[PDB]
């Protein structure tokens, strides 16, 4: 968010902290889903040990 | 790590924390040759309109 949604404004950013936790909810559910591609890999293929 | 996971004991793994950006060096302002001083202020100077 500190990139996309400002410009590395020092101004924006003061603005998007003012709204809250709706930036580390989209950061956290991104990286659920980047752990779980790798995790889905691990079943379809590493089935051999 | 432990300051935006907002916690003491950190767990094993990576995080993802922030992002590197490098800062600009000096400042560049770049304006045309001219600089006539604007006739629109003789305007002020005027009396009938």
């Amino acid at each position: 968010c500190t990139m996309y949604i400002c410009g590395d404004s020092t101004e924006c950013s003061n603005l998007l902290l003012q709204y809250g936790s709706f930036c580390t909810q989209l950061k956290r559910a991104l990286t659920g889903i980047a752990v779980e591609q790798d995790k889905n890999t691990q079943e379809v293929f590493a089935q051999v040990k | 790590t432990k300051c935006t996971l907002k916690s003491f004991t950190v767990e094993k793994g990576i995080y993802q924390t922030s992002n590197f950006r490098v800062q600009p060096t000096e400042s560049i302002v770049r304006f045309p040759n001219i600089t006539n001083l604007c006739p629109f202020d003789e305007v002020f100077n005027a009396t009938r309109f």
